[PDB]
RNA sequence: GGGAUGGCUUGUGGCGGCCAAGCGUUCAUAGCGACGUCGCUUUGAUCCUUCGAUGUCGGCUCUUCCUAUCAUACC
RNA sequence: GACUAAUCGAACCAUCUAGUAGCUGGUUACCGCCGAAGUUUCCCUCAGGAUAGCAGUGUCGACCUUCAGUUUUAUGAGGUAAAGCGAAUGAACUUUAAAUAUGUAAGAAGCCCUUGUUACUUAACUGAACGUGGGCAUUCGAAUGUAUCGACACUAGUGGGCCAUUUUUGGUAAGCAGAACUGGCGAUGCGGGAUGAACCGAACGCGGGGUUAAGGUGCCGGAGUGGACGCUCAUCAGACACCACAAAAGGCGUUAGUACAUCUUGACAGCAGGACGGUGGCCA
RNA sequence: CGGGACCGAGGACCGCGCUCUGCAAGGAUGCUGGCGUAAUGGUCACCAGCGACCCGUCUUGAAACACGGACCAAGGAGUCAA
């Protein structure tokens, strides 16, 4: 017998999404790809992000968005790996270049009619696949009625 | 001797004082001041329970505590090698600013000439006479 | 106890700034290799003279081997042994060709008539007796007189164990 | 002396453990003392 | 076995019995296996050992 | 629903003092101590002082074992 | 407290009713991955509770920062042995200094310097705290190890059990009773102790070969009627003893020793002889 | 330099090399014989050597006690709603 005082801990985070989702399969399978034949630390966050669960995705607003957008960031391309919706307390919508997961409808309709463009995250894999010239944004993740009641 | 909240004593209760005390378990133990009286001074200490160590407070009398050493040989290298390692970049030569181990000894001779060696039994003959 | 050898081990205290070179102590250890011989020099140190082993160094380890090992020699040890009672001196008589022998032959002695282990016993002398009116024990002085000779009545035959039955009844006369 | 955290926390600042006992005892001489005065009061309206 | 020798033999690598390992002889070295004696046996090994 | 001290024991008292071969000790002369001993516990008397069941034993029939032997045998 | 249809300290029948039980009994395929626990701390106890600790599944965060039932180093506790007193003085003497384990500390997240304030404190702009700025990366300032991170969520058993070593406190006629640490067991198979909760070795996927541990090698029984020197003869020896019987015990059993003593000026054992006179000493 | 045992995982080449026409260098090939069927292999019954307490429950720390079990078939116990 060997003596073990440490023991080998097996893996505590998702390998592999727990939806049925086949076009987030197929997102999946491209993201490994880029992950493992590129460098870029961008390629290996969004593949994580694409596992996870929809608490640990939290929408991202157009006034979020809006806010990051400032201060030399007005030509960076936006990637949210969640869904992005409209804030109506916004008034005045800028012009940006958003890639997300998925969009509420009137979030879209505001970006286009503003002049931005909505990207989904495999037409960002071919526009910059080692994620160039991106800000990269998550939303609030404790900004939840059970994390409050933690 | 007063003492201040922080500061790291040791506590050591002296003569006759220390004659059907309650609690020896700690006389020879050394922790921090966290409470400061006139005649007596509190003291955190802690017992280490199986894996685990757990906090315990005490209230000593003061003839029955020094201030402690404890910190003292870290703070007079850290003066010492600042200060060598300024000599040091003024003479441009390196110099050794760790601590190391004693090492094994090494080769040396040992010379006999005056210094005859004597012969002993396991029990000395003056003693048996 | 075991093969034996006679070891000069010298030793002395580490020096110091008050003691440069302290004075060197030798020993005689009868002993079965070197490691053990340094360990009871280092024990009989400890109990005369208070230098302990961190506080020491070994200086040398020699073999002393006997100038005639094919001379009969009678050899008288002086020993004592710790019983339940105390300590006790005893001196014995053994006639062997080595100081070795008559050691390991004391230490087999020791453990036959008195169940006396290694750990109890203290040699303390031993010597070559250089007459032989100095030797005093009876069983040593038969052996020592003039022309000797004897007999050997009734003795067993030597047997391979492995042949287990014979067609003979075999002979106690030679 | 051992002295508890959470009694050590409610204790009011300056003061020592070393002054409970005596506390008690001026607490428990006080009672005494006044139900000494009430009983010399009723006799010696008796 | 009680848990200071334990650790030492973790520290030391000596997991299993019948494991082998080289140490530099320093006084922090000479301690440890002084105290884990009950356990181990050591020595000195020459060129042909290594 | 739950339950149903032990290789013990045997023949010679306790307490207190003394003695004591020995054990210790011999810069302290203390302490332990077998074998013993001494104190307390009617001229063959009196018969006018019986001192508390919580604790349970028996008998019949019949067999065998122990010896710590009452008898028989030897000494 | 008898009887009232084999039913009576309260008949029989149906219903409420699948009444309630904390008590008893039982509770249904397989494989795989992990895997425990017994005063820690608080509360009025028994017909008591929580709770720490120890576990498993999910995640998430830069799985960033390193930390550690270990040694070393400085310094405490244990000054306690020891050496000397041709050092002083006299365990309480000290130049020096034990073994055993043991506390605290050992960096850039650090160390200082300077600036001021203070509602602390100090005789005091004095210390300290509070901030401010600066200097220190020339080595990042012992060793060894490091699939050992952290935070949440949810779920579960056990949370004043047994034995033992060591240490410590009390005791008895003898037994023993409390604590503290550690190990084992409850949850655990294997080899050996002939046998077995508490002993020794060793921890476990299915197989082949090799080598061992504890324990063994006269037969049962794998392996030696193996080698060396001695000891012992028991009218139920002894072979796994230590405790008790049990004592400073009893032995004309047998060996090995120590001390004292005698001895050719003849010891020790014997044999041949002497063993006398005052004197039938005094009293009775 | 001999003597013996157990084993042959992998499946084009690639590598490290060496004693370099080639090799013992990132895992066995070459040569030969008998047989081609119950011969090897397997199942069942039995003998032999060694091994091996009767299950479940309960209790405590554990055993022991105690409780249930003559045998077989079918039925038989964490469900549904808020």
């Amino acid at each position: 017998g060997i003596d073990l005082r440490w023991k080998h801990v097996r893996s505590s985070h998702r390998k592999a999404p727990k939806s049925d989702n086949v076009y987030l399969k197929l997102l999946v399978k491209l993201y490994r790809f880029l992950a493992r034949r590129t460098e870029a630390p961008f390629n290996k966050v969004v593949l994580r992000r694409l596992f996870m669960s929809r608490i640990n995705r939290p929408p991202v607003s157009l006034s979020r968005i809006a806010r990051n957008l400032k201060n030399g960031n007005e030509k960076k391309t936006v990637v949210v790996v969640a869904t992005v919706t409209d804030d109506n307390r916004l008034l005045q919508v800028p012009k940006m270049e958003v890639a997300a997961l998925r969009f509420t409808a009137k979030a879209r309709a505001r970006i286009e009619a503003a002049g931005g463009r909505t990207l989904t995250l495999d037409q960002l894999a071919l526009e910059k696949p080692t994620g160039a010239n991106t800000l990269l944004l998550r939303g609030p993740k404790n900004a939840r009625e059970a994390v409050k009641h933690f | 001797r007063t003492y201040r909240v922080g500061d790291i004593v040791d506590i050591k209760v002296n003569g006759a004082v220390q004659k059907g005390m309650p609690h020896k378990f700690y006389h020879g133990k050394t922790g921090v001041v966290y409470n400061v009286t006139k005649s007596a001074v509190g003291v955190i200490v802690y017992k280490r329970v199986k894996h685990r160590y757990i906090e315990k407070r005490i209230n000593v009398r003061i003839e029955h505590v020094k201030p402690s050493r404890s910190r003292e040989d870290f703070l007079r290298r850290v003066k010492e090698n600042a200060e060598l390692k300024k000599k040091a970049k003024a003479e441009g030569v390196p110099v050794q600013l760790k601590r190391q181990p004693a090492m094994p000894r090494e080769a040396h001779t040992v010379s006999i000439a005056d210094n005859k060696p004597v012969t002993l039994a396991p029990v000395a003959y003056e003693t048996t006479i | 106890m075991g093969r034996l050898q006679e070891y000069q081990v010298i030793g002395r205290h580490l020096p110091t700034e008050a003691n440069p070179n302290p004075a060197l102590y030798r020993m005689r250890i009868f002993a079965p290799n070197e490691v053990v011989a340094k360990s009871r020099f280092w024990y009989f140190l400890r109990g005369l003279k208070k230098v302990k082993k961190a506080t020491g160094e070994i200086v040398s380890v020699n073999v002393i081997s006997e100038k005639h090992p094919l001379k009969v020699k009678n050899f008288g040890i002086w020993l004592r042994y710790d019983s339940r009672s105390g300590t006790h001196n005893m001196y014995k008589e053994y006639r062997e060709t080595s100081r070795v022998a008559a050691v390991e032959a004391m230490y087999a002695d020791m453990a036959a008539r008195h169940r006396a282990r290694f750990r109890s016993i203290h040699i303390l002398k031993v010597v070559e007796l250089e007459k032989t009116e100095d030797v005093k024990r009876p069983y040593i002085k038969q052996l020592v007189a003039k022309n000797l000779s004897f007999p050997l009545p009734h003795r067993v035959p030597k047997i391979s164990t492995k042949k287990i039955f014979s067609a003979k009844r075999p002979s106690t006369f030679s | 002396i051992e002295v508890s955290a959470a009694k050590e926390a409610m204790r009011p600042e300056g003061t020592s453990v070393r002054g409970d006992k005596r506390r008690e005892i001026r607490a428990r001489v006080k009672k005494n003392q006044k139900q000494m005065l009430r009983n010399q009061r009723i006799a010696a309206e008796k | 076995i009680p848990p200071k020798p334990r650790k030492i033999l973790q520290l030391l690598r000596l997991r299993q019995i019948n494991n082998g390992v080289f140490v530099k002889v320093t006084k922090a070295t000479a301690e440890m296996i002084k105290i884990v004696e009950p356990w181990v046996a050591y020595g000195y090994p020459n060129l042909k050992s290594v």
